[PDB]
């Protein structure tokens, strides 16, 4: 799922999976 | 940023557990 381009809730919902109990930010204007 | 690296252009693993806390 990670290796291929992600965009708006795809990539957030990505980052959720992956980054599990640690949690994540999200800034898209950087 | 994230979309740059992730959107536009192809993400990995690597890049998104930058953006874990």
């Amino acid at each position: 799922f990670v290796n291929q381009h992600l965009c708006g809730s795809h990539l957030v919902e990505a980052l959720y999976l992956v980054c599990g109990e640690r949690g994540f930010f999200y800034t898209p204007k950087t | 940023g994230i979309v740059e690296q992730c959107c536009t252009s192809i993400c990995s693993l690597y890049q998104l557990e930058n953006y874990c806390n």
